[PDB]
Parts: C-alpha cells; structure tokens; sequence
C-alpha cells in the first residue's frame, strides 16, 4: 500500500510540475509577443490586451485540468479503494 | 470531525436512483451513489441551472415585452447592450442567414455566466443551509453546477448535434461524406483516390471527435481547479489559528480577484467556440 | 467522477431555453434596435 | 494489484503532464503569432481570428484524446482485469 | 504478470503523452506560421490553407500509428500471451 | 514508510525544480520582448513595464501554487496518515 | 521472462514515441518555412514543395527504421529466444 | 535509513540542476536581447542595464527559494525525523 | 541474464529513439532555411541543394554510427558473453 | 552506505551534467547574440563585450554554486555522516 | 556482474543516443545559417563553408570523445575489474 | 559494491552526454550566428572569428570539468572507499 | 476548532471582497451604462 501512496504523490508532483512549466514557457512567449506588439503602437494597446487574455483561455486549460486532478490525488484517493 | 472528511463530504453531490428495493430514493453514503448504475440524476446541478436559466429567461423577457424602441429604461439599456455585443460577436465570424445563431451564442454566455458567479459565494453557506433547512447534518448539496463533468458533457453533447445537424441540411449526405472521407486529400486516379481515405477519415473524424471533448474538459477543468483551491483554503481556516487565518483571508482574496476574471473568460471562450464551430459547419475550409 | 442520465436532461433543458431565446426575446430587441437606427438615419437625413 | 494501480498512476500524470505542456507551448507560440498578425493588420483582427480558431482543432486532438484515456484509466481500468 | 501489464500501461502513457506534445509544438509552430502568413498576403489564403493541410497529414501520420498501437496496447496485449 | 518519505521528497524536488525551471525560461522569454521594446521606444518604458508586470502576475500563477504544495509537503505529510 | 517482455514493451514505447515526437516538430518546422516561401513566391509552389518532399525523405527515413524495429519487436521477439 | 538518505540527496541534485539550466538558459536570452539593444542604441545602455536586473529580481526567486530548500535539506534534513 | 537482455533491449531502444529525434530535428531546421533560400533565389537551387547534402554527411554520421551499434546489440549481443 | 554512495555518484553527476547543459545553453546565445552585434556596428565592441561579461557572472553564478555542491558531494559525504 | 554489465549497455546507449541526439541538432542549426549565407552571397561559398568546417570540429569533437568512451565500454569494461 | 560501480558508470555517462549536447548546441548556435555576420561583413571575418573563439572559452569551460571529473570516475574511484 | 471557525473567516474574507467590488468595480460599470445612455438621449434629442 506504502508503493501505491508514494507513486500517486509521485503523479501529483509531475501533474503539477510540468504543467507549470508548459504555462510559464507559454505565457512568457505570448507575454514577449503581446510587448512587441504594444511597443509596435500605443494606440491599441488595450484591444490587444483582450485578445492575449483570449490566448490565456486556450493557453491553461490541460494544466489546470491536470492541478485539479492532482488536488484530487493528494487528499481523496480512488486508488486506495482499488486495492 | 477531520480534514479529510469534510473534503471528502464537500466532493459528493446529491444523487437519485434505483435503490434496491424501489425506485425512489436518495442516497446517504458515497458508496451508495457508486452502486447507482448509469440511470441516476444530480438533483442540486439539475436544480440550480433550472433556477438560473427560468431566472435569466424572465429577466430578458421583462426588459423584451415592453421594448420602448425610443428612450432606454435601465434594465433594457443593459439587455440591449449585451445583445449588440452578441450581435458583433456573430457577424464578425458567421456571414449567412442563420437566426439560431445569436440567439443560441447569447444563451450560452449569459448561462454559463450566471452557472459561474454562483461559486463567487462561501462555500459552507449554501451547503449549510441546505442541511438546516432539511433537516439532515449528512446532506450533500453542491451549488456549483459547472464543477459537475455531467453538465458540461451535455452543454457539449448538444453543441456536436447542433453542429452535425447543421452541416447535414447544408450538404446532404453527400458533402457529409464528401468531407469526412474525400477531404483535404483528392486524387483524379481512382486508385490513389480509394488509397487516401484511411488519413482522410483519421484526421477528419479525430477532430470532430476531439471539439466537444476539449469544449466540455477546459471548463469542467477551470472550475473544479477553482472550487478545489476554495475548498482547500476553507480547511486554511479550519485550523484555528490566528496567523494563518489572516494569510488564509489574503490567499481568499487573492483568489476571488483572480476567479471572477477567469469565470469571465471561460464564458467568453465558451460562446466564441460555439460560434467558430457553428460557423466552420456551413462552408469548406478545405 | 460519475457519468449519469444528467448529461441528457440538462441538455434537454439547454435545448427549451434556447429555443425561447429564438422566439420571445431576440426578435423584440433587434427590431427595437433597428428602429432606433432607422429613426437616427431619417434624422441624419434632413439635410 | 498495486503494483499495477501504482503504475497507472503514473502513467495518468504523464498522459496529462506531457499533453498539457505541449498544449501550452502551441498555444502560446500561437497566440503571439496571431497577436503580431493582429498588430500588422489592425483590419484584418476578425478574419485572423476564425483562422487559428481553426488552427487550435488541429492542435490539442492528441492532447484531449490522452486526457480522455487517462480519464478512463483513473476512473476504471482494464489493466486490473488482466490480473 | 502485474509488472508486465504495468510496464504496459507506463508504455501506451508515454506513447500517447509523446505524440500528443509533438503533434502540439508542429502545430503550434505552423499555425504561426500560417497566421503570419496569412496576415502578410491575405489573398493567398484560400491556397496557403491548402498546403498547410499538405504539411498538416505529414505531421500527424507517424504519432497516429503510434496512438493506434496504443489502443492495440489496450484493449488488447500480445505481451501478455508471450509469457 | 520510509520509501513513502523518500518519494515524497522527491516528489517535492520535481515539484520546484520543473516551476523554477519553468519560470526561468518564461521571465527571459519576457525580458528579452520588454528590453527590445524599451530600447525601441524609450518614451513607452513605464506603460512596457506595467503590461510585463500584468503578464508575470499571470506567468507566476502555477508555479507559485506548486511551491505551496512542496511547502505544505516538507512541513506536513498528508501521505504519512493514510499509511 | 516477465521482466524481459515488459522492458521490451517500454522499448518499443520509447522507440516509437520519440521518433513521433521528432517527426512532427521537424515537420512542423519544415512546413512553416515551406508556407512562408510559397507566400513569398506563389509561382515556385511547383518546384519548392517537391523539394520539400526530398527533405522529407531525410526527416522521416531513421525514424521509418524505428517504426520498423518496434514492429519486429512486439511480434516474434528477438529477446526472449536469447536466454 | 539509507533510501530516504539517497533519495533526498538526489532530490536536492535535481532541485539545484534543474535552477542551474533555468537560470542559464534565461539570463542568456535576457543579456542576448540587452547586448542588441545595446548595439542598436548606444546612448541607451545606462538605463537599459538597469531594467535588466530589474528583470533579474523577477527571474532568480523561484530558483533562489529551490537552492535555499536544497540547502536547508543537506544540512538540517526534515524527513529523518519522520521515521 | 535476464535483467541483461532486457537492459540491451532498452539500450538500443534509445540508441535508435534518440538518433531519430535528433536527425529530425536537424533535417527539419536544415530543410526549412534550404526551402527559405530556394525561394529567395529560386534560379540557384541546383547548387544549394548539392551543399545541404555536404550537411547530410556531417549530421547522420553519429545517427547511423548509434543504428548500427544498436543493430550490433540486437543480433550480435557482446554483453551475454561477459558474465 | 551502498545505496547512499552510489545515490550521492548520480546526483553529483546529474548536478554537473544539467549545469554543463544550461551554461552551454546560454553562452552559446549569448556569444551569437554579441557577434551579431559586433558585426552591426565594428566600433561599439570595446564597450559592449564587457557588458557581455556581466551577463557571463549571471549566467555561470548559480551553475558554479551546484558545482561546488558537487565537489562537496565528492571529497565529502554529509549524508554518510547521517546514516 | 549482471547489474554491471547491464548498466554500463545503458550507459553507452545514453552516451551515444545524447551524442547523436547534440550532433543532429547543432549541425542542423549550422547548415540552416550556411545555406542562407550562400543563397544570399553566391560569391563567398567557397571562403563560408570553409568557417562552416571550422566550426564542425569544435561542434563534434567533445561529442567524438564520448563515442570513443562508447567503444571502451563496449569490448572493454574497466568496471567489471574492479567487482 | 557492485551496485556503487553500477552507478558510477551511468553518473559517467551522463556527465560525458549532458555536456556533449550542450556544447553541440552551443556551438551550433554560435557558429550559424558567426557565418551570418561573416557573409553580412566580409571584411570583419578576422576579427569577429577571434571573437568567437573568446565565446568558447566560455562555453567549453563546465564540459571540460565534467569530462575532466567523468575521466576521474573512470580511471579511479572514491566512491569504492566510501568516502 | 472546525465548525465555527470557517464560517468566520469566510465572513470576513466575503465582507472585504464585497467591499472591494463595491468600491472598485460598481462605479465603472455604472458610469459606462450612464454615458450609453447620455449618448442615446443626445441622439434622440439630435433627431
């Protein structure tokens, strides 16, 4: 049972971890590109600042899917009850 | 009673099913729901889209009987304002003569809209009161409607009928086929023309199948994560300290400021996908 | 976590909601919509 | 048992985990694109826009495929079965 | 028996968590590269599109196979009956 | 018990090493964009820094919750009471 | 015996799933460059994307070998005759 | 005793590593960019430099924090004390 | 024996695994900027083509010398004679 | 002390192998980066490659510290202290 | 000497794949650049490819080094002397 | 002792791998950015070659150690005295 | 312990983000919903 804890909090650890990897290198580049834009002109800096939050819609969805599935992991646990 | 208990009480909702002897009954335990078999109904989630969307539909309707077509009241300044933005949203993507379209994009929003605010509220208040109203100190009630995988399974389930039936009354069977199996890659040799349609048909029928997965998975996901961190840092304050709670109230506040923005977005993301695919359903790409 | 027959029934209602939105409160808004256009042209045209 | 419910857990976080990060990756590399193409052409936001709304059903089919299949195996398991 | 059927479940997940992440750079990257594209020449689109879909098959063939042996490492498991 | 405590440790490691890792690369990312954005458009640097401000308050978004995690990991251990 | 069948699955997982994942990121990458010099001259379209195709051949012919051996590795094993 | 010991020395080896490379790969992208904004405005540098290490506060805490956790495991090590 | 032939399994699987991403890694980036210059000088496509493949020679000479060294491991096995 | 010794040889190699990689990394970038600006303009290289050494210090700072770790973890062995 | 020789297959099948997988990669971003120099500048193919070769060695010699440990790992095994 | 010498001869073999690539990356980037400049100023290739070879002095110094250190562990072993 | 003290830090935590919302995002909200309807008014009265 002991083997079953520790490989399920070593899933939550690798759920989390690359997830916040994959967001951060995809939120850094759309966050490079969104300032190259905007020093491109001022004037339309806030419309374009909707379309990026747009980006962040599709950017995190797995991620978050797989935080809370590991939110789930760590306190609940449906592989204890599979013996 | 333990961390994990109340964990574990707030994950459970209310199910009705087949019980063993008769088929009128709800379940007490977690177990008890698990033997339920497939024909079992979430009465809280039912019930709460139920009230939101009869709420939603009188609110447009007062402000739509009595259109004044002159000077605007406050109530149908608002309605007004959010069906132009509907409007703009439709035809900056959609070009034909559809009238299903807005109507169904600005349903969706202002449901989905409505299904996510009600999370904003702590989250033992409504659970809490359910059970002193009823009676029961083992009652389980989840007022958040989006957290539920099922509701986001139909909400995309039905988007895919939409869809599929659309694309059927503008290209018969024929262009059906035509696309699924003899598109993007064409041939005028019959031979290479009958050796193409296995790639055809995979990458066709993997991204039809994949739309309404990804449509129903990124909210049920956004969500859960969202009410999960809640709930974690209800058990924040369950400790009882004095210290901890005070960084338990700004991680609280921090977390709000942070939801109702993505409970925005989710919306907004939601209805312009419907609207994309909706769109994507009567022309060719290819 | 649980596939149950809710994913019919609040489709269901999705469905009926959706139909009134096609029937009771769209068409009111954008034919008001259309008229306060129509009257800010005919104004505009006075010239 | 365990040793079969603790692999599957691990081979749930790598489904997710690796799906995730490179749906990030795409998303972001696609969202700065289509940022600096909205930048370019302030006209042409709308059309572009459908475009990569296209571009994104080519991109995480994969992605949710494996998301589903590590949903299967977290809430049932044919392995289990296999003894 | 259990460490096999294990080992092949870690298999069918890395297998599925590789193709997913790869599909999703290919097609981050020339989704980019088609919005750029298209913003440049937006005439050119209807054609572009096209050869896009040309590079779209090329991408994804070799993971398909590889999720289709997933699904044979499933549902199926020649390793099983080889012991 | 003992093998429960390692894997949790390393659990933890993965879990800052990979957001650390993470959001290295996504704050280079960014701060490449931003300085050539500034020396573009040196009139620009106060309305640049307050958008690359916005955009890192997104980037550090997972990163900061899996270094909770592997805090509340080192100084609790919810593993250790399921046995 | 069972630990040689399962160590071969995870080969040939590895052996397929890497080059999947190389497969489509070259081929993404060559298919950007590809997009980008018919937008730039559409009446080399002819010439360049057969050219393409010879790149191709050099993208996919190693990684043909792989899908090669994993197929000669799950049916008649090599390995288990050996000991 | 000796598997949780070897365990968290590799904890902190992967902690420290997984810095090192996120720390390196972000500070050359960050001083790529500056020595091109440098080149391309030379009366721009005093300034510029200074927004540089402004992006150096933002890019060394997650990886500070790791190597500080690391630290504070080689020399005080809370999983002993944990049976 | 057995841990033997198993662990040469997984050896060749990523001696052919890790050749084949990065062969197509490097035949992707080389084919996109051979294709960026064929269409830039569309007359001189004879010549550059010729020089790509002097690049072929220097970039499949480790790939084909770990192939063959995996081939040698499959059927010619050196390390069951060294027990 | 076997497991602890031979855990302790892996993490200072991984610890060195991974700060090899990112310091690599990053000056490669860094020297194309300070070449290009060389070759921009001729008379500006006095001044900007010290700049460039600047970035070097926070580029090799934290990677020197891990491999001071592991000569800490070579000559000396905390952890056998531990048991 | 089952766990050695086992151990030291895998440790010639990473030197030799991360060799290859380096190799691939760099020679590949050398002959992209290579190829644009002499599609721009027809006139200094001859003097260009010869830096290219200049460069060769520098990108394969530490790679040639671990090749050549490859081989004394391969019909010699310094590790089985020592038990 | 044989599990320690096990060891040793994998942390080897990634100290020679993790370095070989690094540096080929390294050295990729760098030489594709010296062959641009080079064909941008014909006349500024004695020069910025020297440059370049100031860059590998930095990028070649932790591979060096690593080699050195690797060669170390090979030819001799504190790890065998336990130390 | 437990019961009786979640509630609490949930009150307050819900009270301060009231608070906030109230201050912050109201007035915005409400000054765009003015300002469409001066401009509707000035149309009309354009008209």
């Amino acid at each position: 049972m002991e083997t079953v804890v520790g490989l399920t909090a070593i899933a939550v650890a690798l759920l989390i971890g690359l997830g916040a990897l994959g967001t951060a290198i995809g939120f850094g580049l759309l966050g490079g590109k969104f300032l190259e834009g905007a020093a491109r002109q001022p004037e339309m800096v806030p419309m374009l600042q909707v379309k990026m939050f747009i980006v962040a819609g599709l950017l995190d969805a797995v991620t978050m899917i797989g935080v809370g599935i590991a939110l789930f992991f760590t306190f609940a646990n449906p592989f204890v009850g599979q013996i | 009673e333990t961390a994990s208990g109340y964990i574990q009480h707030h994950l459970q909702n209310l199910t009705f099913g087949r019980l063993p002897n008769g088929d009128w009954g709800f379940a007490h335990t977690a177990e008890q729901a698990k033997e339920m078999g497939f024909w079992a109904f979430h009465v809280d989630t039912l019930g709460w889209s139920v009230l939101l969307g009869v709420v939603f539909l009188f609110i447009f309707r007062l402000a739509a009987k009595k259109a004044t077509s002159g000077q605007p009241g406050g109530l149908q300044n608002f309605v007004e304002v959010m069906v132009e933005f509907v409007d703009t949203s439709v035809k900056d993507t959609f070009h034909g003569r559809n009238p299903l379209i807005a109507p169904l994009a600005l349903t969706v929003f202002v449901w989905i809209f409505l299904l996510n605010l009600i999370d904003l509220v702590p989250v033992d208040y409504l659970p809490m009161l359910a059970a002193k109203i009823t009676g029961d100190e083992h009652l389980f009630f989840r007022a958040v409607a989006t957290t539920d995988p099922n509701a986001t399974l139909g909400l995309s389930i039905s988007v895919f009928a939409l869809i599929v039936f659309y694309s059927i009354k503008v290209k018969g069977i024929g262009g059906f086929l035509g696309e699924l199996t003899l598109h993007p890659f064409s041939s005028k040799n019959i031979v290479v023309q009958i050796l193409l349609i296995p790639v055809n048909f995979l990458l066709e029928f993997v991204t039809l199948i994949a739309k309404p997965v990804s449509l129903a998975l990124r909210l049920f996901g956004n969500m859960y994560a969202g009410e999960l961190i809640f709930i974690l840092i209800a058990v924040m304050f369950g400790s009882g300290m004095f210290l901890l709670s005070a960084l338990g109230v700004a991680l609280n506040w921090a977390w709000a400021v942070f939801h109702i923005l993505i409970i925005t977005l989710q919306a907004f993301i939601f209805m312009m996908l419907t609207i994309v695919y909706l769109s994507m359903a009567h022309e060719d790409n290819h | 976590m649980n596939i149950n027959a809710t994913l019919i029934g609040q489709s269901v209602a999705f469905f009926i909601f959706v139909l009134f939105c096609m029937k009771f409160v769209w068409p009111p808004v954008i034919a008001a919509l259309q008229e306060r256009q129509k009257k800010i042209a005919d104004g505009l045209d006075a010239a």
